[PDB]
RNA sequence: UCCCCCGUGCCCAUAGCGGCGUGGAACCACCCGUUCCCAUUCCGAACACGGAAGUGAAACGCGCCAGCGCCGAUGGUACUGGGCGGGCGACCGCCUGGGAGAGUAGGUCGGUGCGGGGGA
RNA sequence: CGCCUCCUAAAAGGUAACGGAGGCGCCCAAAGGUCCCCUCAGGCGGGACGGAAAUCCGCCGGAGAGCGCAAGGGUAGAAGGGGGCCUGACUGCGAGGCCUGCAAGCCGAGCAGGGGCGAAAGCCGGGCCUAGUGAACCGGUGGUCCCGUGUGGAAGGGCCAU
RNA sequence: CUGACUGGGGCCUGUAGAGCACUGAUAGGGCUAGGGGGCCCACCAGCCUACCAAACCCUGUCAAACUCCGAAGGGUCCCAG
C-alpha cells in the first residue's frame, strides 16, 4: 500500500487542517467523484481498504484512478513509555485531505456501478464524503 | 612561435617505392618510405594487386559439362 | 553568456570605478585609438580626444602617444589633473601604453 | 609564408570547384581549413614512466611543433586516476605548418597503415568537422622502427569553416582525403 | 596544532629577538621557515627565522 | 530510549543594522550578514565577514539594481 | 534640433533565445603580415605590433516575425491587522480595514543620458 | 553537558522541550598578499588502444559545477582555475559601531614606521563567510634592563613576547 | 516633552496563503535508454510484449528543515499629535 520509496526526513512535524483544500478540487480524470466533505489525516490503510473494495465491486472492469497520496509520516511512542526522550517512531503513512478534495475517481462504469462502489468505499473512509459527477465544471479547470 | 622547444622545419624530399619524390617540408631533409598516394592500390585508380580473381567461385569450377542429361 | 573579451571588460573597469576618480577610458580600433575622461558620478564625458578627430597620421604608436598629449591639454585647460588609467580589455602595452605615457607628459595626474 | 604544395593546391584547384559546386556568392563563404588539432590520448604514462618526453618528442618531429600536456579534469577509480595527472598531448597545427601535416598525411602516412581500406565517410562531425585516429605513429615519414620504445596511436581534429558536413566532404575529398564510401 | 602542525616564534637574525609567533606543518615544510618581517627592535624588515617555541 | 539530536548553535544577530534615511556616522555598521546579500555601494565598505558600514558621516540608501543586486549607499551630509 | 555609426553609462529580460532581412562611403570587424615591442603549459586562436589588397562570409549594428523566454491586468478568491460570533472538538462563520498566488485578457523582438565621427 | 549550520521560530532581533536533522575540537608556507590571464557542470555529434566516465574537436549550455571539511548564505561583472613577483599570516595605534547582565566575542576607516605587488588607480594588519576553543591562579623559556631590604653587586621579582 | 499609543513617509522581512522554477516526494498517461519474459537463434543480429521500469513530456498533487511568488502585520528612523 502507498507509501513514499524515499524521503527526505524522515519525520513531520503535524500541523494543522484549517481550511477548504488546495487544490485538487475538481474532476479530472473519469466520471464519477468521491469528494471528503470533512477534514481527516487519512491513512494508507484506509485508502487501501477504499481501493479494494472498489476493484471488488466492479470484479472486472472499470479504472480506479486514487488522487490522494500517503506521503506524511505519522509517528507513535512505544506502548507505556513516558513523555520525553524524544520523538516518536513511524508507524504509517497518512494523506493530509481538507474539504472539497477529489480523493478517487472512477471511469469505465455504468452509473449504477460507480455510485455504489464509491459509496462502499465512503463506509471505508473515516470522514463524510459526497459522490459526484463529471460537469461542465470541472471541464473548465 | 616561442624559441628553443621546437624542431626546426626545413625543405625536404620524401623518397617513395615507385620512384616518386616528393618536395615537401619536415624535420629531416631527406626521407625514403616504402609505399605513398601515387603507388598505393587503393589510390592508384583500383589496381587489383594479385587477386584479379572475379571470385572466381563458386558457379565458376567449370571441371566440367561431363556428366550426362 | 559573456566572451573573455566582456569579462576582462568588466573586471578592470570595476575596480577602477570603486576609487571614485574621473575615469580616462581607451578605445583601440585597429586603425585608430580613442579616449574619453568620464564622470561615472554624473555619467558625462568631459574631455575627448581620438587619432580619428585629429585626423592623425602613421605609426600608430606614435599616434597614440600624440593623442595622449592631446588629451592632456584639453584637459589641465578645464582643471581636471588626477584621472584613473581604464585600461579596458587591452592589455597596459603597445597603443594603450603609449596614450598613457603621453597623457603623462602633458600633466594628467596618474 | 611557406609555399607549400598542398595549399596551393587548395587555393588554385580546390577554391573554384568548390564554388562551382555549391554557387558561393561571397569568398568568404567559401569552405577553409581553420586547425588540425593533434592528441595523444596515452595515459599508459600515468603513473608507470611519465617520461612520455620520447612522445612528445615522436610528436614534434612529426609535426615540427612541441606538444603541451593535459592532465586529468577530476579523480578517477578504476583507470587509476589522481587528479592532475598527466595522461595526454595536444598540439594545434595551424597555417603553414598545418598544411605541411596534412600534405605528408595525404600523401605518405595514410598510404603506409596496415590494410588500408581507405577514410571512414562517417567520421563527420555534422557541423562540417572530421575526425579520424590512428593505431601507430610509424605511419609518418619521420617515426623509424630504430626510434621507437613502444607503439601508440593518436586523435586527428580537422577543422574546417564549413557550416554542413556535406560542403566538408567536398573540401576534404578535393584536397584529397582517400574516402572508403 | 597538532603533533605535526607545530608552533614556532620567528627570530630577527640581526637583533635576535624573538618577534612574531606562528605556526607550520613540519611534515609538508620540514625546512625552517625564513620571513621577511618588520622587526620592531632593528625598525625595518629583516629576514626572521624558525626558532623553537 | 534517548536522542541522537539535542544540539543548536547561538543566534548570531544578523541583518539590517540601519534602514534607509537614517543618520549614520563613520564606522556604523549598516550591513551584518552571510555573504554579498548586499553590496557595499557609494561611501561603504566590507569587512571580511561582509559586514557594511559607513565611510563617512551621512544618510543611508538602498538601491535595488535588479541582476546587478542591493546596495547600500551612505550620502554624504 | 533629425539620421547613421563609434565609445561609455543608466533602467535591469517589455532589453533574452530563435527565424528572416539588411549595412561597408564613413566607422567597426574580419582581413594582410609576424621585422620589431609583446605573446602560446603547443598554436600570431588569444594577447601584441606593423599594415590597408580584399569582404561584410564570421562578428557587430540596425530592421522585421510572438514558436520559446520574459512582462501582465481588471474581476473574484486565499489569507489577514482590528472587532464579533459558533462548535465537545477537528474546525466554522459575520463586521471593518488591508489583500495575494495561480489563471484569464493582454503586452513585448527595448527605452534613455553623455561625448565623439559622419550626413542633411 | 562547550562550539558551528538548518528547521521548529508565529516575514525585524530574540525565543523552550530528554523536539526534527547534521557537523567542530582541524587545516593551508599556499590553501596567504598582489598583478596579469582564464571560465564551469551537464546534454548531443565526432575521434586509435579507450570503456557510463581518462585525453582531443564541434554545437548547445547563467550556473544546476567549483569554492579543503557540516550546513546555510554568498559567488563566474569571481569568492572558482593558471601563472609571475612576493611574506601585510605587519609593528605602533585606532574614529566609530555590531552584539551584550558581566566578562567576553565581532567589524573596522584612518594616521605613523618599515615593506609587497601594480604602469597606475590602488590593494595587502592571513584564509568567501559563519565552528576548529578555554578566564584567573601557579610555573617554563626569550627579551627588557624597571625594582633590588644600609651601599655596589647578586638572589628574587616587574614589564614585553610566548 | 523627549513617553506609551497614534498620523504620514522611507527602508528591512520571507511567515499566512500559494506555487512547483530549485531540492525531494507523487498517481496516471505519453514518449522512450535499461532490464524480466515470449517468438527466432548461437554466425551475431532480429521481432513481439496487457511485465518491472531511468531520463524526458502532459494531466493532477505533496513538503518544518522546498520557493518562481508572497500578503495582512511586524521592526526601525524621520516629521507631527
Ligand atoms: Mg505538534
Ligand atoms: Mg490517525
Ligand atoms: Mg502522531
Ligand atoms: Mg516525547
Ligand atoms: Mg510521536
Ligand atoms: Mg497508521
Ligand atoms: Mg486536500
Ligand atoms: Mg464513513
Ligand atoms: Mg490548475
Ligand atoms: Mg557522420
Ligand atoms: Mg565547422
Ligand atoms: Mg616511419
Ligand atoms: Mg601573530
Ligand atoms: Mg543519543
Ligand atoms: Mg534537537
Ligand atoms: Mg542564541
Ligand atoms: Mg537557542
Ligand atoms: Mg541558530
Ligand atoms: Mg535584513
Ligand atoms: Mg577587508
Ligand atoms: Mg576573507
Ligand atoms: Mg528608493
Ligand atoms: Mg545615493
Ligand atoms: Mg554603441
Ligand atoms: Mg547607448
Ligand atoms: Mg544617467
Ligand atoms: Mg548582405
Ligand atoms: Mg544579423
Ligand atoms: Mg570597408
Ligand atoms: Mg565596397
Ligand atoms: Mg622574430
Ligand atoms: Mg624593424
Ligand atoms: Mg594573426
Ligand atoms: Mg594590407
Ligand atoms: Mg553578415
Ligand atoms: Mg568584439
Ligand atoms: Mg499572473
Ligand atoms: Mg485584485
Ligand atoms: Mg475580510
Ligand atoms: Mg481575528
Ligand atoms: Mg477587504
Ligand atoms: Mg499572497
Ligand atoms: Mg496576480
Ligand atoms: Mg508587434
Ligand atoms: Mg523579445
Ligand atoms: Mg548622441
Ligand atoms: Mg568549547
Ligand atoms: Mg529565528
Ligand atoms: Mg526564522
Ligand atoms: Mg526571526
Ligand atoms: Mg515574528
Ligand atoms: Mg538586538
Ligand atoms: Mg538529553
Ligand atoms: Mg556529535
Ligand atoms: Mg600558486
Ligand atoms: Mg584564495
Ligand atoms: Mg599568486
Ligand atoms: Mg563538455
Ligand atoms: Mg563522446
Ligand atoms: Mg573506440
Ligand atoms: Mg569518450
Ligand atoms: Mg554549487
Ligand atoms: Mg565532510
Ligand atoms: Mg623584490
Ligand atoms: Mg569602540
Ligand atoms: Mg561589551
Ligand atoms: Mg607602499
Ligand atoms: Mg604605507
Ligand atoms: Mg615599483
Ligand atoms: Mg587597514
Ligand atoms: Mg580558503
Ligand atoms: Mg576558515
Ligand atoms: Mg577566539
Ligand atoms: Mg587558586
Ligand atoms: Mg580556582
Ligand atoms: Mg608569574
Ligand atoms: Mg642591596
Ligand atoms: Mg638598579
Ligand atoms: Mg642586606
Ligand atoms: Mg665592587
Ligand atoms: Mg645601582
Ligand atoms: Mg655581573
Ligand atoms: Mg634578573
Ligand atoms: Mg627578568
Ligand atoms: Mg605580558
Ligand atoms: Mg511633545
Ligand atoms: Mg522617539
Ligand atoms: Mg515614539
Ligand atoms: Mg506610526
Ligand atoms: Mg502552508
Ligand atoms: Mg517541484
Ligand atoms: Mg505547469
Ligand atoms: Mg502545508
Ligand atoms: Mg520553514
Ligand atoms: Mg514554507
Ligand atoms: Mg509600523
Ligand atoms: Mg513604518
Ligand atoms: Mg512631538
Ligand atoms: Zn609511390
Ligand atoms: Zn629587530
Amino acid at each position: 500500500m502507498l507509501m513514499p520509496r524515499r524521503m527526505k526526513y524522515r519525520k513531520q512535524q503535524r500541523g494543522r487542517l484549517k481550511g477548504a483544500t488546495k487544490g485538487g478540487d475538481y474532476v479530472a480524470f473519469g466520471d464519477y467523484g468521491l469528494v471528503a466533505l470533512e477534514p481527516a489525516w487519512i491513512t494508507a490503510q484506509q485508502i487501501e481498504a477504499a481501493r479494494v473494495a472498489m476493484v471488488r465491486h466492479f470484479r472486472r472492469g472499470g479504472k480506479i484512478f486514487i488522487r490522494i497520496f500517503p506521503d506524511k509520516p505519522y509517528t507513535k511512542k512505544p506502548l507505556e513509555v513516558r513523555m520525553g526522550k524524544g520523538k516518536g517512531n513511524v508507524e504509517g503513512y497518512v494523506a493530509v485531505v481538507k474539504p472539497g478534495r477529489v480523493m478517487f475517481e472512477v471511469a469505465g462504469v455504468t452509473e449504477e456501478q460507480a455510485m455504489e462502489a464509491l459509496r462502499i468505499a465512503g463506509h471505508k473512509l473515516p470522514i463524510k464524503t459526497k459522490i459526484v459527477r463529471r460537469d461542465a465544471y470541472d471541464e473548465a479547470q | 612561435m616561442k624559441e628553443g622547444i621546437h624542431p626546426k622545419l626545413v625543405p625536404a624530399r620524401i623518397i617513395c617505392g615507385c620512384g616518386n619524390v616528393i618536395e615537401t617540408y619536415s624535420t629531416k631533409p631527406e626521407i625514403y618510405v616504402e609505399v605513398c598516394s601515387k603507388c598505393h592500390p587503393f589510390y592508384t585508380g583500383q589496381q587489383r594487386f594479385v587477386d584479379t580473381e572475379g571470385r572466381v567461385e563458386r558457379f565458376q569450377r567449370r571441371y566440367g559439362d561431363s556428366y550426362r542429361k | 553568456r559573456l566572451t573573455a573579451y566582456e569579462r576582462r571588460k568588466f573586471r578592470v573597469r570595476n575596480r577602477i570605478k570603486r576609487t571614485g576618480r574621473l575615469r580616462l577610458s581607451v578605445f583601440r580600433s585597429l586603425k585608430h585609438i580613442y579616449a574619453q575622461i568620464i564622470d561615472d558620478e554624473k555619467g558625462v564625458t568631459l574631455v575627448s580626444a581620438s587619432s580619428l578627430a585629429l585626423k592623425l597620421k602613421g605609426n600608430k604608436t606614435e599616434v597614440a602617444r600624440q593623442v595622449g598629449r592631446a588629451l592632456a591639454e584639453k584637459a589641465l585647460a578645464l582643471g581636471i589633473k588626477q584621472v584613473a588609467f581604464d585600461r579596458g580589455p587591452y592589455k597596459y602595452h603597445g597603443r594603450v601604453k603609449a596614450l598613457a605615457e603621453g597623457a603623462r607628459e602633458g600633466g594628467l595626474e596618474f | 609564408p611557406l609555399d607549400v604544395a598542398l595549399k596551393r593546391k587548395y587555393y588554385e584547384e580546390v577554391r573554384p570547384e568548390l564554388i562551382r559546386r555549391f554557387g558561393y556568392q561571397n569568398v568568404w563563404e567559401v569552405p577553409r581549413l581553420e586547425k588540425v588539432v593533434i592528441n595523444q590520448g596515452l595515459g599508459e604514462a600515468k603513473e608507470d614512466a611519465r617520461i612520455l618526453e620520447k612522445a612528445a618528442q615522436e610528436l614534434a618531429l612529426i609535426t615540427g611543433q612541441k606538444p603541451a600536456v593535459t592532465r586529468a579534469k577530476k579523480s578517477i577509480s578504476n583507470f587509476k586516476l589522481r587528479k592532475g595527472m598527466p595522461i595526454g598531448l595536444r598540439v594545434t597545427l595551424r597555417r603553414d605548418r598545418m598544411w605541411i601535416f596534412l600534405e605528408k598525411l595525404l600523401n605518405v602516412a595514410l598510404p603506409r597503415i596496415r590494410d588500408f581500406r581507405g577514410l571512414n565517410p562517417n567520421s563527420f562531425d555534422g557541423r562540417g568537422n572530421y575526425n579520424l585516429g590512428l593505431r601507430e605513429q610509424l605511419i609518418f615519414p619521420e617515426i623509424t622502427y630504430d626510434m621507437v620504445d613502444a607503439l601508440r596511436g593518436m586523435d586527428i581534429a580537422v577543422v574546417t569553416t564549413a557550416e554542413t558536413d556535406e560542403e566538408a566532404r567536398a573540401l576534404l575529398e578535393l584536397l584529397g582525403f582517400p574516402f572508403r564510401k | 596544532a597538532s603533533e605535526v602542525r607545530i608552533k614556532l616564534l620567528l627570530e630577527c637574525t640581526e637583533c635576535k629577538r624573538r618577534n612574531y609567533a606562528t605556526e607550520k606543518n613540519k611534515r609538508n615544510t620540514p625546512n625552517k621557515l625564513e620571513l621577511r618581517k618588520y622587526c620592531p627592535w632593528c625598525r625595518k624588515h629583516t629576514v626572521h627565522r624558525e626558532v623553537k617555541i | 530510549g534517548s536522542t541522537r539530536n539535542g544540539r543548536d548553535s547561538q543566534a548570531k544577530r544578523l541583518g539590517v543594522k540601519r534602514y534607509e534615511g537614517q543618520v549614520v556616522r563613520a564606522g556604523n555598521i549598516l550591513v551584518r550578514q552571510r555573504g554579498t546579500r548586499f553590496k557595499p555601494g557609494k561611501n561603504v565598505g566590507m569587512g571580511r565577514d561582509f559586514t557594511l558600514f559607513a565611510l563617512v558621516d551621512g544618510v543611508v540608501e538602498f538601491q535595488d539594481r535588479g541582476r546587478l543586486g542591493r546596495y547600500v549607499h551612505v550620502r554624504p551630509l
